[PDB]
């Protein structure tokens, strides 16, 4: 043995694994495992949980009466707050259950693998001499997680305002985040829809202008994907054609004809506009929010001209006034 | 009679089946609670 | 023959490529951006929706807004000279002539515009895939500008024209018609969201697996405009992902034929959706959910919470949202949850 | 012949200028609140 | 629970029908000589 | 409204048959 | 019965994902 | 061969099978007709057209 | 190939194949007809729409009896 | 109950120590060329 | 060269230029307007 | 009242002190 | 009508090859559209004016 | 007969004939002053 | 409070991003690849198919 | 790479261009400010001047109510000094 | 209608298409009557759909 | 009637599966080459 | 890995597949009724 944990380090490192268990793998792996086998159960089976600390179990399990589209994985007790409730922590699981235990288990070794993930994705390009920064196109996604499972708790006081894990609790956190914060009227929102929507228009820009200007080397009644082998030498698309044919769409200088200048505004557009989604949601986690245009334009007596910004106050307090029935004692809601 | 002189073969390579399956699976995944409704 | 030197002038090689479709397309697309220019800053939404919607009145860049036609005009088209706005323009721009205006002109550049694409792909000689895909973004604003108001009561029921009057759409949408809830719309986020991805990991993973190809850092100047060589490697790429994720590309062809599929697929599906929310044919509950919530008081999804929001959504704008129909809702019988 | 540079710049903060007149009719006009 | 009958049958074949395509051709495509 | 995209699709397919499989050569654009 | 359905059709999801990963078709260069 | 999606194009010019399918489509159409009607004979009440 | 009563019978009326018209043949006189036809459609739609109203036409379900 | 605690933490202890002796292992050394 | 003035670049280019800057001055005057 | 004065001075300042040096034509 | 379109269909499968789908010019499958067409659409109108 | 309605679709149909014919008129003129070859 | 704690998230954030940056630089510069692949010596060739 | 149209850098820096323009672009601007100053822009569009939403008294909104009267209602709206 | 269908189709029958339209609407190809047809067919649609 | 609400599926997977099974076998020896 | 030499290949001809369809419908037909009891 040319020493044991040399060796050790020699495998984990190994770039002939199948999967590249990285060092940071080391990390991610057991606390990936974590988190989907908590999950997977949780959703199944788990019982009702009493998230807004007002002994008022919302059950979101399948076993329990949910399907697909409206169960969850319902985030832990307001009652806990921004307390920390491991399994260790609780009289006995059915407490535990009670309580939303499995939602911080599943949030922390997620984001705590999700984050190693992203230090993997640094680590194979490390071992395989490619360039890094595809770990920082993946940091969007996940300054996202971050902002939506994290920030917005710890900034809200409570784990319980953290976006629920499952298809509708999701639409939840939505409809009621809008009440609130007004997001709709938030620049950095803006950025974000600007960001994914530009995204799919130009990830359909670019994926139609390439595929239609490939060189023929395949038969009339045969797949045109044939026309091309893995391990090629040169190109298998005429991007002098694209950018003629692209180029006549718009005009000449509004068009790319450097394809390494193409793929980084490919993937800087959408990575920048939601680095700055994620940044709404982690700013109005301390309540900054959108603009508030309420009563701006008044006519030359006094009263108050309505104007579109209006008529989305009014759906706003719908959704405040309806959220949450019996969980506010007070005026103003501060929490 | 004559063996038809129109007909080709017909393919589907393992990764077609795998991304076929895939799109099948999520899309029952996804219309089966309405189904149930 | 002159038609063919129509055809030679039109189809010529100029810096802004005209084309026998510009004769359609900028007369159009020329228009509908004006209109709306116009009506951003002058014209007003009073007469027809009890709104300020231009500079002119105060609004700023996102309160501003060309507002649909009174719920009166019904599917009218509104036109200049037609038997509401009779060949008079103010009275036509109060009656919101200039959304009909902005719709139907946009409309038709928007066939312009696909068709230009189709004639100058035809000329540089390269395949249709631009056209195609570009049959995506039709469909939606003719599902949703068009095909959806003409299954309500009338053109009012349309996204009018303007930033906060489409955050308006939106939220409707969820209160009235719980469009988060369906199965299409979801398909069509699934597009745009995995659509907006593809673009951005397929951008990173190339730029971060380029070959050398210069000696600067800036390896923008490194790349070779005219063909040859791979300017990244694909093998490199390939091996990354399939060690990372597990799965990964391995053809250029069908990993950016993919790139079409994905977003076009989507809004074609957020369509459909909105096609059956025309007919108010809405995917807004589970029968099975419904049932137990009645018969048992203390069964609660989140599903069943977002419904109540629906209520108050509905409750709560209806009166300033659908003037025509003069809602009175005594202070007792507007839905409201404890303190709030 | 004007160089560049300075029709840029000119041209620059005559936006900033304008663009920055409407940021203060937020806080005079009709779209102010007062 | 208070589900539609037709529901199960539904899904099933759903996923049965093109499943069993694919299947069908992947098979026959796999076992063509060279 | 499916149909629509049928129509696109075979049309596009019948104006564009000789360049379906692919394209070749030359290299003019920017220059009448 | 809709439990069942529901994570039947989880577990052959998860079941494709397996054989996509260590399944697949190997990916050959040059010659294929 | 034949992607799964093109599988029909063996009839592009075939007249013949061309109108060997279009019939057995025929066939269908008019059989559903057929047969969809029988369901709701089998199912539709007449005792109230009120 | 395979002669048949019927085929023959109809043989006339598949043969032509290929014969075209020289140069823009009926074109001009079918652009007249389409023109026409384009207007005959805003016509009857403006007339669905209200947009174009004419006593004796009451675009209701009354007008019936 | 309180027992799991102390697995947990030693299992998470376990990890961690892995990951800090790891890098430290001379990770810049691993890589194609210059090292 | 011996370029010319007046193109199709040139209509273009004034469709949108022209009516822009009427509509910037017009703006730019209604941050005055008041009650 | 109007301190615009102000900063449209030193607003040109800025290009001003590499503008006398496109003049005085040197180091940029 | 069903059941005897399916035996026609299942006809014409199998007695692909007639003449009448092959051009004496070039000997080879042809359809000539424009003349079928005008045969098609007389048929049509002659069946609407019945109705 | 030939109702206020009646008129003023004649006016739009007129109205917008002319603009197709003094667009192609344009059009058809400057085509035929320069296209060598 | 809301100011102070926004703006200094956005900064920290992107922060951490410019780490990320900087230091995936780092690493490739000194190994030396931080400029592309050697088209001659791309390692991924020598290494064994893991398919 | 190149078409007839005479590369923009030249003109945008062409002396004659700005002694053209200096004059086209301020005298665009001072037109389209006095159509907002002296009014005129609300005539041309109806949008009613900050003195002109409601009568002095009523507080109800002028809904057009009905297509084919709408102008002539419109008009009474404008009667009641709204 | 259905007379001016007898009509239409008749002229089809005898007049040929002029070279310029058989080369411009790709006739003689089949595949091209589908993209047309396809178009009537949803334009049909839309209609009955409406009324 | 009162039937059993499996039944349904019961006939029609007992149908399918098996059925399918032969399909993609046939298919599969029909194309495979000489 | 080495190509695994045990491998040969599958077949079922035409009448089999009959056969075999005849005998799955038969027997759908013949317990359908005790499935639905
Ligand atoms: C694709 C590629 C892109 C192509 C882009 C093309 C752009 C061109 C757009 C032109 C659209 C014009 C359609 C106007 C319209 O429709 O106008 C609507 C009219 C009907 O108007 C309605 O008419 C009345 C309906 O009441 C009915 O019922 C009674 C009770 O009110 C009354 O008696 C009334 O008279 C009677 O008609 C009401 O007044 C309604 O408010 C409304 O005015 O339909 C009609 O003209 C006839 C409808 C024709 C079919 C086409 C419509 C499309 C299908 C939509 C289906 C909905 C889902
Ligand atoms: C007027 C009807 C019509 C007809 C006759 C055709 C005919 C044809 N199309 Mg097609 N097409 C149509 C409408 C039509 N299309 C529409 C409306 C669309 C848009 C949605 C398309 C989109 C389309 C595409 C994208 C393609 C074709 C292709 C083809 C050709 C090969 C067909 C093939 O092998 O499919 C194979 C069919 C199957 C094996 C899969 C069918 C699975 C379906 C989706 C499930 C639903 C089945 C269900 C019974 C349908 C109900 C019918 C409903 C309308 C009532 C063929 C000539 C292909 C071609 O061009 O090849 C080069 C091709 O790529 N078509
Ligand atoms: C023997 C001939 C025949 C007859 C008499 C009928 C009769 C009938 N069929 Mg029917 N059918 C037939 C053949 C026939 N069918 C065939 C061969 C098929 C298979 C394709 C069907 C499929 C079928 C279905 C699926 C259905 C019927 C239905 C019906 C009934 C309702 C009729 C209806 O409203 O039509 C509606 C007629 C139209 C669709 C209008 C067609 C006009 C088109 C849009 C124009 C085409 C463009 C044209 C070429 C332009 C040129 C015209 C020119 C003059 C300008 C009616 C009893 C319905 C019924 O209630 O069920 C029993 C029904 O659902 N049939
Ligand atoms: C070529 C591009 C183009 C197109 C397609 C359109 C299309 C349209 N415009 Mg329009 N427009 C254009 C350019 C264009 N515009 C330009 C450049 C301007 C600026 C001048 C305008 C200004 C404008 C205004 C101000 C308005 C429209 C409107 C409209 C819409 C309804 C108008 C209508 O009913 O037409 C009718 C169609 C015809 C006149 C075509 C007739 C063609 C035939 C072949 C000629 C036959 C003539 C002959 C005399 C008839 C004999 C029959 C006999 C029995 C009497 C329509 C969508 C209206 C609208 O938006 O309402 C909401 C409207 O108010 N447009
Ligand atoms: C809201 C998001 C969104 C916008 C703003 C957008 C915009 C555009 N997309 C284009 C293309 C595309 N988009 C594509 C896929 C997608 N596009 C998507 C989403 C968007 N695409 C998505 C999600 C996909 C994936 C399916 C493709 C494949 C293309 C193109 O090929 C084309 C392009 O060239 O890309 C660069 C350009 C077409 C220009 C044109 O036709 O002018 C001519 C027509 C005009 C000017 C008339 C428009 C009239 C419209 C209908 C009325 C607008 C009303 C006002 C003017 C606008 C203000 C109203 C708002 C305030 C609400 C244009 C920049
Ligand atoms: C740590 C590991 C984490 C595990 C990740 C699991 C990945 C899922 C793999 C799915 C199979 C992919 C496949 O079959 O295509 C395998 C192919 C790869 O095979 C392809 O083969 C050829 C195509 O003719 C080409 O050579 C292509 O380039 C490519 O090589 O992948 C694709 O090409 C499509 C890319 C999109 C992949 C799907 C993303 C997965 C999303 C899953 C969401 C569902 C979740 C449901 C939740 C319940
Ligand atoms: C030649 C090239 C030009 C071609 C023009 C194409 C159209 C470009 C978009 C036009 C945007 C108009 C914005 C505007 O006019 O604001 C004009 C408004 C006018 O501001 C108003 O002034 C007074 C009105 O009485 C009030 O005080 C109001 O409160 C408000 O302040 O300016 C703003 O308030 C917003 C600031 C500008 C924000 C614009 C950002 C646009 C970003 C999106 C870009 C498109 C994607
Ligand atoms: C509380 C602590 C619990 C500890 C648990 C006990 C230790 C772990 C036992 C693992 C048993 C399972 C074996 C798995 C085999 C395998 O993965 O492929 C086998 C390959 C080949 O391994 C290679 O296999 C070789 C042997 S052979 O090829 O398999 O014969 C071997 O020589 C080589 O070293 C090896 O790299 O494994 C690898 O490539 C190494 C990467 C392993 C990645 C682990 C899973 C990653 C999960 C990420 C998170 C996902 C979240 C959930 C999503 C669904
Ligand atoms: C309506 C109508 C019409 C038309 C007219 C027209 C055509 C107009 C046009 C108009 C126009 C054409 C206008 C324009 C305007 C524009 C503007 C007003 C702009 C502004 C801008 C700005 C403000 C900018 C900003 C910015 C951005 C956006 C980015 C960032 C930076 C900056 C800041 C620079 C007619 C008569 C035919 C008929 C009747 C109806
Ligand atoms: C042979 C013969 C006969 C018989 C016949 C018969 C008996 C027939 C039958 C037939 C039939 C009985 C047919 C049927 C058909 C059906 C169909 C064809 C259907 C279809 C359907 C569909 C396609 C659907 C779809 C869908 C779904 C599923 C869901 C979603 C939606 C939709 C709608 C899409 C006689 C004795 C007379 C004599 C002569 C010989
Ligand atoms: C392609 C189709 C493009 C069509 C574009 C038409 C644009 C002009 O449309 C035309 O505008 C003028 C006003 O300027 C209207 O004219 C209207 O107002 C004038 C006064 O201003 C009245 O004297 C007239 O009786 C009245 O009809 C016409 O009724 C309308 O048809
Ligand atoms: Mn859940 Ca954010 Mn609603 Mn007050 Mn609590
Ligand atoms: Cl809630
Ligand atoms: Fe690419």
């Amino acid at each position: 043995s040319a020493n044991l944990w040399e060796r050790f380090c020699n495998w984990v490192t190994s770039t002939d694994n199948r999967l590249y268990v990285g060092w940071f793998g080391v990390i991610m792996i057991p606390t990936l495992l974590a988190a989907t086998i908590c999950f997977v159960i949780a959703f199944i089976a788990a019982p009702p949980v009493d998230i807004d600390g007002i002994r008022e179990p919302v059950s979101g399990s399948l076993l329990y009466g949910n399907n697909i589209i409206t169960g969850a994985v319902v985030p832990s007790s307001n009652a806990i707050g921004l307390h920390f409730y491991p399994i260790w922590e609780a009289a006995s699981l059915d407490e535990w259950l009670y309580n939303g235990g499995p939602y911080q288990l599943i949030i922390f070794h997620f984001l705590l693998g999700a984050s190693c993930y992203m230090g993997r994705q640094w680590e194979l390009s490390y071992r395989l001499g490619m360039r890094p920064w595809i770990c920082v196109a993946y940091s969007a996604p996940l300054a996202s997680a971050f902002a939506v499972f994290l920030i917005y708790p710890i900034g809200q006081g409570s784990f319980s305002d953290g976006m629920p894990l499952g298809i509708s609790g999701t639409f939840n956190f939505m409809i009621v985040f809008q009440a609130e914060h007004n997001i709709l009227m938030h620049p950095f929102h803006q950025l974000g829809v600007a960001g994914v929507f530009g995204g799919a228009l130009f990830c359909a820009m670019h994926g139609s202008l390439v595929t239609s200007s490939l060189i023929r080397e395949t038969t009339e009644t045969e797949s045109a994907n044939y026309g091309y082998k893995f391990g090629q030498e040169e190109e298998t698309y005429n991007i002098v054609a694209a950018h003629g044919y692209f180029g006549r769409l718009i005009f000449q200088y509004a068009s790319f004809n450097n394809s390494r200048s193409l793929h980084f505004f490919l993937a800087a557009w959408p990575v920048v506009g939601v680095w700055f989604t994620a940044l709404g949601i982690s700013t109005m986690a301390f309540n900054l929010n959108g603009f508030n245009f309420n009563h701006s334009v008044i006519d030359a007596k006094g009263n108050v001209i309505n104007t579109w910004a209006d008529i989305i106050n009014r759906a706003n307090l719908g959704m405040e006034v309806m959220h949450e029935r019996n969980a506010h004692n007070f005026p103003l809601d501060l929490a | 009679m004559e063996p038809n002189p129109n007909r080709q073969p017909v393919e589907l390579n393992r990764t077609s089946l795998y991304l076929g399956l895939l799109l099948i699976l999520v899309l029952a995944l996804l219309f089966s609670s309405y189904f149930f409704n | 023959g002159w038609f063919d030197i129509l055809d030679d002038w039109l189809k010529r090689d100029r810096f802004v490529f005209v084309g026998w479709s510009g004769i359609l397309l900028f007369p159009c697309a020329y228009l509908a951006l004006g209109g709306w220019l116009t009506g951003t800053t002058f014209v007003t939404s009073w007469y027809t929706h009890g709104l300020a919607s231009s500079y002119l009145e105060g609004c700023n860049f996102l309160t501003v807004a060309v507002s649909t036609p009174a719920n009166s005009m019904g599917h009218s088209l509104l036109l200049l000279w037609g038997p509401e706005a009779q060949g008079d323009f103010t009275r036509w721009c109060q009656l919101g002539g200039l959304w009909t205006f902005i719709a139907l002109h946009g409309a038709f550049g928007l066939i312009g515009f696909m068709l230009r694409q189709f004639e100058i792909a035809r000329l540089v000689g390269v395949r249709p895939y631009n056209a195609i895909a570009f049959s995506a973004p039709i469909a939606v604003f003719v599902s949703v500008f068009l095909i959806y108001p003409l299954g309500q009561s009338s053109w009012f029921f349309a996204p009018s024209f303007g930033v906060a009057a489409i955050f308006r759409f939106l939220l409707f949408f969820q209160g009235f018609h719980n469009w988060t809830l369906n199965p299409f719309h979801m398909m069509g986020v699934a597009g745009v969201l995995g659509g907006a991805l593809l673009c951005a990991i397929h951008g990173a993973t190339v730029e971060n697996t380029l070959f050398q190809d210069g000696e600067g850092a800036s390896t923008f100047r490194a790349f070779n405009p005219t063909q040859a060589e791979e300017t990244y490697s694909m093998v490199t790429a390939n091996r990354f992902w399939s060690q990372i994720f597990g799965i990964a590309f391995s053809n250029k062809r069908w990993l950016h034929f993919f790139m079409l599929f994905v977003p076009v697929t989507g809004l074609w599906m957020s369509a459909i959706g909105v096609v059956g929310l025309a007919l108010n044919l809405r995917s807004y509950d589970f029968i099975s959910q419904e049932i137990r919530a009645a018969e048992d008081p203390e069964f609660e999804t989140f599903y069943t919470k977002n419904l109540l929001l629906n209520e108050g959504i509905r409750a709560w704008m209806a009166p300033q949202d659908q003037p025509h129909e003069n809602f009175v809702f005594p202070e007792e019988v507007l839905p409201r949850g404890n303190a709030l | 012949r004007i160089p560049l540079w300075i029709v840029a710049t000119v041209a620059g903060m005559g936006v900033i200028v304008i663009v920055g007149l409407f940021f203060y009719g937020a806080y005079a006009g009709l779209g102010s609140s007062l | 629970m208070e589900v539609n009958q037709l529901g199960l049958i539904a899904t099933a074949l759903f996923v049965l029908v093109p499943s069993v395509f694919l299947i069908i051709l992947y098979v026959q495509t796999e076992s063509q000589q060279k | 409204l499916l149909f629509f995209f049928g129509h696109i699709w075979h049309g596009a397919r019948t104006l564009f048959r000789d360049v379906f499989s692919g394209i070749d050569p030359e290299l003019s654009p920017e220059q009448v | 019965m809709e439990t069942i359905t529901y994570v039947f059709i989880f577990a052959c999801i998860i079941a494709l994902f397996f054989f996509a990963i260590f399944f697949r078709e190997p990916p050959r260069i040059t010659k294929k | 061969g034949l992607p799964w999606y093109r599988v029909h194009t063996v009839l592009i010019n075939d007249p013949g099978r061309l109108i060997a399918a279009h019939l057995m489509h025929t066939a269908l159409v008019a059989g559903w007709a057929g047969s969809m009607a029988l369901y709701e004979l089998a199912t539709f009440d007449p005792s109230d057209p009120v | 190939a395979r002669r048949t009563w019927l085929g023959d019978i109809l043989r006339p009326l598949n043969s032509e194949y290929g014969k075209v018209a020289p140069g823009w043949g009926t074109t001009p006189l079918m652009a007249v007809f389409m023109g026409l036809f384009l207007v005959f459609l805003l016509i009857i739609l403006e007339i669905y729409n209200s947009t174009l109203i004419l006593d004796g036409v009451n675009v209701s379900w009354k007008a019936l009896g | 109950m309180e027992t799991l605690k102390i697995t947990v933490y030693i299992v998470v202890t376990f990890f961690v120590l892995l990951f800090v002796f790891g890098f430290l292992s001379g990770d810049p050394a691993r890589n194609p060329k210059r090292k | 060269v011996s370029y010319p003035i007046f193109t199709v670049r040139w209509v273009a280019v004034h469709t949108l230029a022209v009516p822009t800057i009427f509509f910037l001055g017009a703006i730019a005057a209604m941050q005055f307007i008041q009650r | 009242i109007a301190q615009l004065t102000m900063i449209a001075m030193i607003g040109i300042a800025g290009p001003m002190i590499i503008f006398l040096l496109a003049v005085r034509r040197g180091n940029l | 009508l069903s059941g005897l379109l399916f035996l026609a269909a299942c006809w014409h499968w199998v007695y692909w090859d007639l003449e009448l789908f092959r051009d004496p010019r070039t000997g080879e499958p042809a359809l000539d559209l424009p003349k079928m067409f005008g045969i098609h659409l007389f048929l049509a109108g002659l069946l609407c004016f019945g109705f | 007969t030939i109702t206020p309605s009646l008129k003023g679709f004649f006016i739009g149909l007129l109205s917008g004939a002319v603009v197709l014919g003094l667009t192609f008129a344009v059009l058809i003129a400057i085509s035929q002053i320069d296209k060598v070859q | 409070r809301s100011w102070l704690a926004t703006s200094h998230f956005v900064l920290a954030f992107f922060f951490l991003v410019g780490h990320l940056w900087h230091a995936g630089r780092a690493r490739a510069a000194a190994a030396g690849f931080e400029k592309g692949i050697d088209r001659e010596s791309e390692p991924v060739l020598s290494m064994p198919s893991l398919d | 790479g190149t078409t007839g149209e005479r590369p923009f850098s030249d003109i945008i820096t062409s002396v004659r261009y700005w002694v053209i323009h200096s004059i086209t672009i301020p005298a665009l601007f001072i037109a389209g400010w006095l159509f907002v100053s002296t009014g005129l822009a609300y005539d041309v569009f109806g949008t009613p001047r900050p003195d002109s939403y409601y009568a002095q008294e009523q507080r109800s909104i002028p809904l057009v109510t009905d297509r084919f009267e709408a102008k002539q209602q419109v008009e009474t709206f404008l009667e009641q000094l709204k | 209608a259905g007379i001016v269908g007898i009509i239409a189709g008749l002229f089809h029958i005898l007049v040929r298409p002029p070279q310029r339209l058989y080369k411009a609407l790709r006739m003689g190809n089949i595949e091209t009557v589908l993209s047309s047809s396809i178009a009537a067919v949803f334009f049909a649609a839309f209609v009955v759909a409406g009324t």
